[PDB]
């Protein structure tokens, strides 16, 4: 075969540039960050009607002050999100405090690279990891299994992200309120699935510094499609 | 803790169990089951040093569970005791062994016969019509030698067991707070719900 | 073929391709020289100078390996550094049980064994160096010149990197012309020509000398660096003699 | 054919790895000989200094092991050393654990013993070297144990090693198919050199100064090399013929 | 490194199969057919030789058949070297249930944990599996007479009469045709010599290329006695049925 | 070729393709410029963003009160290479009550890279790192390439592009060397070399990040609304 | 028989007010009835505006403020130059001293 | 990163090969003749001492090896690996055995130690198996006298008369001749140095020739006296001149 | 230990190895699971090549992992009773530190952690193996069906089958199961699990298996006797 850890004469790493291709055939996963919170929306992707919907989990919480997003082969996520949970939890046994967002990822990210001839290969998934701290208050970082991490206003990842983060690129500034980031994530969401967005095949989440990390209910979400629907009639 | 008792009659065997958990000054308890179900026609009794007798008998009630799950069948009493017996005489020669002393009771469904194990913490197994762990023995050895036959039926059984706890309750320095009585029989486990 | 892609692998020629490999990034690297004198040894290497931004005296190549002990090497450096780094190790071992400091016989094998252990394993790659080393011992003097395939032999003088053909050359002329013995100030001014004698075939750049070495009389059988005054007269007499 | 690249089996039943490591035993182009006296084994190799730059005392490929052991290889210096060196290794530990000096035949046995896992396990690679062990054994006498990448080793009245291998061989074969004994019955050390000298001069065809030989001798209870002046004297006493 | 000389004995073809396992299933099907036949009464083990030379020791020999423990036999079809080394794990594995339970070990339990480490070899350690697929006859007092073979994938099953080894497809008609369960052992003895005499690759079926070994009721009543059938007995045993 | 199958491979020229890739990767890195004085050492270094919504890469790291680096290339081997001189920076601290020589600190990243590059089943390092450090011997700038080779210099520049300010700091040698005393001067410096490296865009407030260490400064990084003074 | 643990003596003391603190400690090192030093300070500031005392067994004491203060530099080093919290920093020096609970720090710390 | 190896290097090929074992077997084919004959009262084992130089002094290389005191073993194929082989099965004699019940292993039960380290070469990681095949003769004194082959893979079988290497097909048909089973030692030494004989081009003479019974206890071969019961080794080695004596009446 | 990776990915973004064992799982007798409204069903194909086997001793294709919960498979048997011994051994684990036993939500989340570890993992091969994991929560009456595949991905189903022509009966389900109406009755579940079968199973012979589980370790299997009732009933309603 060849090296697992071998770099390409372009000078990048081929395992790490093959689970890039794995991440893009994922689901899509968008994240908004505002100064009123951060919101966190996924495709669900049910690949069959009879499989039952809400037992799909592509959004799930790390701490009461931090969430993700997931996107790619989401079975490699479990580990990613228990040394996720484990550190921030073992961080506020050791100093008492809630664990800063960027510190969360890093330690995420540090697992990223450790594979090859330690796990056999890098992760086949993209996290949205979501957050407040009281220093650097409201913040969306993209976690690759590169190792890198970006911090993000807004970012998509998945099959739709391309065109997703280029109509994110237009709609997102400074001043967005929370509902308009929620509307503006179903809005993304409808306009790359393949599948019609309903409240069953699609999902929301938001991070307030006030509230924490809520996933919404299905019945929350189906009235926030209705206001979309409304809103986009109007001009 | 204390005491802990077993007589196997006709067709089931009989497990008395002191109810009392006394720490150091302080009787901390007074309704202590000093038993596990390890299947559903065997009982093990246990007594010795605290946190052990406990940890002991619930490793060994998951691993007689979970060989009941794997081959969809229960363990001859026999068999359970011999494994029982070797936990025990693996751990005497540990870096810190297990102190706890065991009665094992069972109906045996293939061979429809009651069988009592008696073993002590140095992996030390006999079949017996009746056993005691500790000083139990002491006075009521003597009371089962004399009144003790093999055709007895289960309430001739717990007769001689209520004239074996009121001796203890007589001649014992020690306030056990009375025994949790239990019958091993081809019906299963079942507790006499007061002495 | 397939016998050059694996190292420890014998050719049918009885060969080990991958040794060879290793000796070609020894000849594509910078001079550097040995000569062995009367009572020492001196250290001399070729340093180019890709641009006026290296500040100059501070990119040191000649390393010490106990006190006594001076080393040199041609080709990927990092593998001259981490067989120092191990020389090291092994003189310090020495010095520990055996309370004298290493002879230098003894610590050439202690190399040549290392680097020969190098060529035993497909998960290992031989080393891009050939290390020119020596120093002073109870015994006296020893030059040593050590290869990638962990060969090695005492020598008069030797030479490795680019202008390994022209220092050969020119040590060869003063085994001959002075066959009774060079002294140790002698062979200073001598290994500074030879060098710059050898830096025809690397003449893109122009270079910085540098010059150790280790003498019974002239260091008192200590490794030192010639440094500022001494360095600056033999500078100056091979800018005379490339005249 | 990756069959020819480790120590596996060929179709043929072959290990090639291990014969292409006997052809690495002829890559210094030196010839070796030894022949056994009535109390002594003296080994001769060729001493070549191509190159004058070098210091042609460091220049051997006879290796003293032990007190009583002394041996000679055949093959590239490297693989030459690391046998040395295990050699050294191992009759030292031997006398340790046994509390008796270890016989040549023994360590020939040993070595061999190393030679043969590396021609079974794939991640060694067999030494490119022929290994000839010489010694006065207390118990045997004058002994000859040789030592091949196979891992085969066996004892010799007489032996040889090199390029020109065949013909020194052949040259020995015939003196004592003609003396019809064991050895050369020859009472001094010096005179079984000067016909160790001799013999190898009449196969090669080509003549020796004192700076073209190795020697090494074993007697009871020493194995030693002679220097340029020992040959020299030797090669004297040769003229007279 | 070494990656290079990797074969790689555990890994799925593009269909989903076992390279390994199938190519010694292969193996398996050149070596010396064995059969297993279970009556009401007993088990019958019959097994082929690879064709015998003359001068090969006949009596005090045993390639085929082999003792688990008192109560447990099994046929081999492989490599005879690879059996041993299973067979001694066995024989071990059924002295730690004995000496933990003071019971003889369930046939199955000891039939599944052989399978487990066949399995093992097919799914970690990049060694090749073990070529050798076995016919397990055993009696334990919970299903009483059992027959099972294990394969070089670690799956394992239960027969009422079953054949591994050489011309299986043949053996397995001939045994499907004339078995049913009311059958008594000597009549799954006759059963087991007729379908070798239909499926063997030589002409002749003598009786210095069999192995023959029957698991009984027969004893002191209740108990269970293991017969490895000797050279003269097996010589019987063809004369009485008239094979010869 | 065939030769680049990995590291412990060499090429019939005699060279490490591997670590030649991994070379490359830096040259795809953003660009970084080290210069230094007698008294003070400064890291100029372009961050590169993501896209329009993404934060900017941090490329400076902080290793001691007196020595930090500047990478160009895979972040996460600059993230191990730091956080081992972190360690090496502290056990000379804690052990010896001794601040790390600058030259001692590229000896021993030279010898961690080095042993990923000769044995199998590694991988080189896909990074370059430019150290500046105020020790006991005055101001440092060192250049780290993941083939091992670390080299003292005056000034330098690593990345895509690097090529225009390596020039221009070998143009301004002698002008710069003699910024003794001033620490905006010797920055000023330093971002007037970077911007030989760019293209199209040029230095804004939150994609332009310098630090600086010398005689009384504490190793220090400026971002954001601190280096609109330099722009 | 080797007593790995000795006692240097001194005294320490904290006091909070307002918006302020004081730590003090005598200067004096002992052992047994000599006096080692006149003036040793026991007393020390570990940064983030935090001064610790580990009075008792001096050894032990210097290991100690020696981890935590190598604690607070590596906590600005992992979490982007955050001042540690003197709630954190206490938590943190728990952890610190129960670390080696089955062969004690012989020290009686005050932060 | 030393033995990476940790693979098997014999695999089934497709047609449900295993090729290093094959291999291995075409090794042993190309090995000098040796074999093996079973009288009523002893076994014998023989080979031909085929001398790689005259100056070679074939004495010192021993074909034929001692095992235990009533154990002999000979081979065809590599004998480096048979050298190695021979070291272990000795070994593993006392360890697994002698160690344990104070007496040396029955002849299977030995064979079978061998046969397991030769299974193992077939099957663990990195290594190839033995290139040999031996003809093992042993006594013991429950199962008297037996003649056991072992083949590269780690099957072993008995026989009655046997031989391995060169011209095996050509000898073994040569004793299918003149093999029974009310054959005397005596006349089974006779068989083996006539069936040798037509294998061997060279020289044939006591020299070139190595032979070892397993027969009657030794007593004059014990080295000591004063226990009755034991009574010394059944193995003995022929010396050069007790061949050449049998070779007359040939 | 052999450290080699075997599930890589290639430049398409796919991992090899983990899809070459679904291919193993297609291979695999078909088996279906079908909620009831108070009960689950788990049906398996068994193939009809070989006759003359012993079904009182053969593996059973339905384990039970507790008293509560039962795993049916599709594809390599060897490797489904390595999930199933790890699963059995959890569950006890489970009820000794936790003192409850494990919801099926769990141990399926566990089995599907164990069958992921696999697929990155040096010197191992993923499990060629997907599963149906059926039970009741501990004093719970509402009902939980779960697959895992090779890959560790695992999610609750309403209904769902694995194995071979597993895309004939899953289509056969998707038209014959409504979620507003889930089968009321266990009799009525049992009839919609053999149809689905029939659809692909050959004959009604031995070739069906049925487990049905209710609440409160209520675990039976019904004998041939039982299931050729069902097969007699639905082929004498296919007579319009």
């Amino acid at each position: 075969d060849r090296g697992v850890s071998t770099f390409s004469p372009e000078g990048r790493l081929f395992q790490v540039e093959y689970s890039l291709e794995a991440i893009k055939l994922g689901s899509t996963a968008i994240g908004i960050a505002t100064k009123e919170g951060v919101v966190l929306g996924v495709e669900k992707r049910a690949t069959s009607p009879l499989l039952e919907s809400d037992s799909i989990e592509k959004i799930v919480e790390i701490d009461r002050h931090i969430g993700c997003a997931m996107s790619g082969l989401t079975a490699d996520a479990r580990s990613m999100i228990e040394h996720a949970r484990t550190a921030a939890v073992t961080h506020n046994l050791y100093y008492d405090e809630d664990i800063n967002v960027e510190s969360l990822t890093q330690s995420v990210c540090d697992l990223a690279l450790r594979f090859g001839e330690l796990m056999s290969r890098p992760f086949g998934v993209a996290l949205l990891i979501a957050g407040h701290d009281a220093d650097d208050g409201y913040q969306l970082f993209h976690a690759e299994p590169s190792g890198t991490f970006y911090r993000y206003n807004a970012k998509a990842i998945g099959s739709g992200s391309e065109g997703a983060q280029a109509e994110l690129l237009n709609e997102w500034h400074s001043s967005l309120t929370l509902k308009e980031a929620e509307l503006l994530v179903l809005k993304i969401l409808k306009q790359v699935m393949e599948e019609k967005l309903d409240e069953n095949n699609a999902q929301l989440s938001c991070i307030t510094k006030q509230d924490g990390f809520k996933i919404y209910d299905n019945e929350k979400t189906a009235e926030l499609i209705k206001e979309l629907k409304e809103k986009e009639a109007a001009e | 803790m204390d005491i802990i008792l077993g007589i196997r009659v006709q067709d089931s065997v009989i497990l008395a169990s002191s109810k009392a958990v006394t720490r150091g000054i302080s009787v901390l308890k007074d309704s202590d089951d000093k038993t596990r179900q390890l299947s559903p026609h065997t009982l093990m009794s246990f007594a010795g040093e605290a946190g052990d007798t406990v940890q002991f008998a619930e490793y060994i009630q998951a691993n007689i569970q979970l060989y009941s799950i794997r081959e969809d069948y229960e363990l001859s009493p026999q068999a359970v005791s011999s494994f029982v017996r070797q936990e025990l005489a693996k751990s005497i020669r540990s870096r810190r062994p297990y102190q706890v002393n065991v009665l094992i009771g069972g109906y045996d469904k293939k061979k429809n016969k009651p069988e009592l194990y008696q073993i002590d913490y140095l992996g030390t197994k006999v079949e017996l019509p009746y056993g005691a762990h500790g000083y139990s023995g002491f006075y009521t050895f003597s009371l089962l030698d004399h009144h003790y036959r093999p055709d007895m039926t289960t309430e001739e059984g717990l007769d001689l067991l209520k004239l074996c706890v009121q001796e203890l309750e007589k001649r014992m320095p020690m306030d056990f707070k009375g025994v949790i009585v239990k019958i091993v029989d081809k019906d299963g486990i079942r507790q006499v719900d007061d002495f | 073929t397939g016998y050059d892609l694996s190292n420890s692998v014998f050719s049918p020629d009885g060969r080990n391709f991958q040794v060879e490999y290793a000796v070609k990034a020894v000849e594509n690297g910078t001079t550097s020289i040995g000569i062995k004198c009367n009572d020492g040894v001196v250290f001399a290497v070729e340093k180019l100078i890709t641009s006026k931004l290296l500040v100059p005296q501070k990119n040191v190549k000649i390393q010490v390996v106990d006190r006594h002990i001076g080393c040199v090497y041609s080709g990927l450096i990092p593998d001259g550094r981490h067989l120092v780094n191990r020389g090291r190790e092994e003189a310090a071992s020495f010095k520990k049980l055996y309370k004298t400091p290493i002879p230098i016989p003894a610590f050439a094998d202690r190399l040549g064994q290392y680097v020969q252990a190098h060529t035993l394993y497909n998960s290992v790659r031989p080393f891009g160096v050939s290390t020119i080393f020596g120093g002073v011992d109870k015994n006296g003097a020893h030059l040593y010149m050590l290869e990638p395939s962990g060969s090695y032999w005492g020598y008069k003088g030797a030479a490795t990197g680019k202008g390994r053909q022209s220092a050969k050359a020119e040590l060869e002329k003063l085994v001959d012309h002075h066959p009774e013995g060079l002294s140790a100030r002698e062979a200073v001014k001598q290994a500074a020509k030879i060098i710059y004698l050898a830096h025809e075939d690397n003449k893109e750049k122009d270079f910085e000398l540098e010059i150790s070495w280790c003498s019974l009389s002239e260091t008192n059988g200590l490794h030192k660096f010639v440094k500022g005054d001494l360095l600056q007269e033999a500078i100056d007499f091979a800018q005379k003699e490339i005249n | 054919g990756y069959d020819r690249h480790i120590t596996i089996f060929s179709p043929e039943g072959r290990l090639y790895q291990v014969e292409y490591a006997f052809k690495a035993t002829n890559q210094t182009n030196i010839n070796s000989l030894a022949v056994r006296g009535k109390d002594c084994t003296v080994v001769i190799s060729q001493k070549k200094v191509p190159d004058k730059l070098l210091d042609p005392t460091t220049v051997s490929y006879i290796f003293c092991i032990s007190r009583t052991i002394g041996m000679v290889v055949n093959g590239p210096i490297p693989d030459a050393r690391n046998a040395a060196l295990r050699a050294k290794a191992e009759a030292a530990e031997f006398r340790y654990k046994y509390g008796y000096d270890m016989p040549c035949d023994v360590l020939a046995k040993r070595m061999a013993n190393l030679s043969q896992i590396y021609t079974q396990r794939a991640y060694m690679r067999p030494l490119g070297v022929i290994l000839t062990f010489v010694s006065v054994d207390e118990e045997l006498g004058p002994s000859i144990y040789k030592t091949d990448p196979a891992g085969y080793y066996v004892g010799y009245k007489a032996t040889a090693t090199g390029p020109k291998q065949q013909e020194i061989t052949t040259n020995l074969e015939n003196h004592f198919k003609k003396s019809k004994i064991d050895h050369i019955n020859e009472e001094s050390w010096e005179k079984v050199v000067e016909f160790a000298i001799t013999h190898m001069i009449d196969a090669l065809g080509t003549e020796f100064s004192k700076n073209d030989l190795e020697v090494g001798v074993a007697t009871k209870d020493k194995f030693f090399t002679l220097s340029a002046e020992n040959i020299e004297e030797r090669l004297v006493a040769i003229a007279e013929q | 490194g070494s990656r290079r000389y990797d074969s790689r004995t555990t890994i799925f073809s593009p269909e989903g199969r076992l390279y390994q396992v199938e190519y010694a299933l292969e193996s398996i099907s050149h070596a010396g057919t064995a059969i297993g036949i279970m009556a009401s009464d007993g088990i019958v083990l019959a097994a082929e030789r690879k064709v015998t030379s003359t001068l090969l020791e006949q009596d005090t020999s045993t390639e085929k058949l082999y003792k688990l423990n008192d109560k447990i036999a099994v046929a081999v079809a492989g490599l005879t070297a690879d059996a041993e080394i299973l067979i001694n794990t066995a024989r071990i594995h059924a002295q730690n249930y004995l000496k933990t339970y003071n019971e003889d070990i369930p046939v199955e339990i000891l039939v599944r944990r052989l399978s487990d480490i066949k399995q093992g070899y097919t799914q970690h350690g990049g060694l090749r599996p073990f070529g050798v697929s076995f016919i397990y006859a055993g009696y334990d007092d919970r299903y009483g007479y059992q027959l099972y073979t294990s394969n070089p994938s670690g799956n394992y099953t239960g027969w009422k009469a079953i054949s591994v080894g050489a011309n299986t497809s043949a053996a397995q008609t001939l045994l499907q045709m004339d078995y049913k369960d009311d059958m008594k052992v000597d009549d799954a003895i006759e059963l087991a010599l007729k379908t070798l005499s239909k499926t063997t690759d030589s002409s002749a079926l003598t009786y210095d290329r069999l192995e023959f070994a029957t698991i009984r009721k027969g004893a002191n009543d209740g108990e269970v006695y293991q017969k490895i059938f000797k050279p003269q007995e097996i010589k019987d045993i063809l004369v009485k049925t008239g094979i010869t | 070729n065939n030769y680049d199958g990995d590291t412990v491979t060499f090429s019939p020229t005699g060279r490490l393709f591997q670590v030649e890739y991994a070379l490359e990767a830096i040259k795809q890195g953003s660009v970084t410029v080290g210069l230094r004085s007698n008294t003070h050492a400064v890291l100029v270094a372009l961050k590169r963003n993501a896209d329009e919504l993404s934060s900017y890469q941090k490329k400076i790291i902080k290793c001691d009160e007196h020595m930090g680096l500047s990478l160009a290339g895979l972040a996460p081997d600059a993230r191990v290479l730091s956080n081992y001189l972190r360690q090496q920076c502290n056990y000379s601290s804690l052990v010896f009550n001794r601040k790390l020589a600058v030259e001692r600190a590229g000896h021993l990243l030279c010898d961690k890279a080095q042993k990923n590059t000769q044995s199998y089943g590694g991988r080189p390092y896909g990074v370059g790192l430019l150290i500046i450090g105020y020790d006991k011997s005055g101001a440092h700038l060192l250049e780290f390439q993941p083939s091992g080779n670390v080299t003292e210099l005056y000034g330098t520049a690593i990345g895509a592009r690097s090529q225009g300010a390596k020039t221009y700091l070998e143009r301004t040698l002698d002008t710069f060397i003699k910024i003794d005393g001033n620490p905006d001067e010797l920055i000023k410096a330093g971002v007037e070399a970077i911007s030989q490296s760019l293209r199209d865009e040029s230095l804004t407030v939150d994609n332009l990040s310098i630090a600086i260490v010398g005689k009384d400064t504490p190793f220090t990084i400026y971002d954001g609304e601190a280096v609109a003074k330099y722009i | 028989q080797f007593n790995p643990y000795g006692d240097n003596g001194g005294t320490i003391l904290g006091i909070a007010g307002e918006d302020f603190a004081v730590l003090a400690g005598d200067t004096r090192n002992i052992t047994d009835y000599s006096i080692n030093s006149r003036y040793e300070p026991k007393v020390f500031d570990c940064g983030d505006n935090i001064v610790m005392s580990a009075n008792g067994f001096a050894a032990d004491g210097d290991a100690l403020v020696k981890r935590f203060k190598n604690s607070v530099k590596w906590y600005h080093f992992d979490h982007n130059d955050k001042k540690l919290s003197i709630n954190s920093a206490a938590r943190n020096i728990q952890h610190l001293l129960y670390g080696k609970r089955f062969f004690p720090y012989y020290v009686h710390t005050i932060i | 990163m030393t033995d990476r190896y940790s693979f098997s290097l014999t695999t089934f090929s497709p047609s449900g090969k295993l090729g290093q074992i094959d291999y291995a077997l075409t090794a042993v084919k190309q090995g000098v003749t040796s074999l093996g004959i079973k009288a009523t009262n002893g076994v014998v084992i023989a080979t031909e001492k085929k001398s790689s130089s005259p100056l070679a002094m074939s004495e010192t290389l021993s074909k034929v090896s001692l095992l235990t005191p009533d154990i002999g073993a000979v081979y065809s194929g590599m004998g480096p690996d048979y050298r190695v082989l021979v070291d272990k099965s000795r070994k593993v004699a006392h360890t697994s055995y002698k160690r344990i019940y104070g007496e040396y292993p029955p002849t299977k039960l030995l064979v079978s130690e061998v046969a397991k380290i030769m299974q193992e070469a077939t099957q663990s990681g990195g290594v190839r198996p033995f290139g040999v095949s031996l003809l093992i003769a042993g006594h013991d004194e429950f199962n008297g006298f037996s003649l056991y082959q072992v083949d590269p893979s780690g099957s072993y079988f008995p026989w009655k008369a046997t031989a391995i290497g060169k011209g095996s097909v050509a000898a073994k048909t040569f004793l299918e001749k003149r093999w029974n089973d009310e054959l005397e030692l005596e006349d089974a030494i006779h068989i083996a140095l006539l069936t040798l004989k037509e294998s061997v081009e060279g020289e044939f003479n006591g020299d070139t020739i190595e032979l070892a019974i397993i027969g009657d206890e030794n007593p004059d071969l014990l080295g000591y006296t004063g226990i009755p019961t034991d009574k010394g080794p059944r193995f003995r080695k022929l010396t050069s001149q007790e061949i050449n004596d049998r070779l007359e009446a040939l | 230990g052999y450290d080699r990776a075997l599930s890589i990915f290639s430049p398409d973004g796919h991992i090899f190895q983990v899809e070459y064992a679904l291919e193993a799982v297609k291979r695999g007798t078909c088996a279906v699971g079908v909620k009831g409204k108070n009960c689950v069903v788990l049906g398996c194909e068994r193939r009809s090549t070989l006759k003359l086997q012993d079904t009182r001793i053969t593996p059973s294709k339905v384990s039970k992992i507790d008293s509560h919960v039962v795993l049916s498979f599709s594809g390599l048997n060897a490797d489904s009773r390595i999930l199933i011994e790890k699963a059995r051994v959890e569950a006890q684990s489970h009820r000794l530190t936790l003192e409850d036993p494990v919801t099926v939500e769990y141990l399926t989340r566990y089995v599907a952690g164990v069958q992921q570890r696999y697929t990155q993992s040096g010197g191992v091969r993923p499990f060629g193996v997907s599963t149906l994991i059926a039970g009741f929560d501990p004093r719970d009456d509402e009902p939980k069906l779960y697959q895992t595949e090779p890959s560790g991905i695992y999610s609750s189903w309403s209904a769902q089958t694995i194995g071979r022509n597993s895309k004939t009966v899953r289509e056969f389900l998707e038209k014959n199961y409504d979620r507003k109406e889930p089968p009321a009755t266990v009799e009525e579940c049992v009839k919609l699990t053999v149809r689905s079968l029939l659809e692909v199973v050959q004959t009604g012979a031995k070739n069906i298996e049925i487990t049905v589980v209710k609440p409160d370790s209520d675990i039976v299997a019904l004998s041939s006797e039982e299931i050729n009732q069902y097969v007699t009933q639905i082929e004498q309603e296919k007579q319009e």
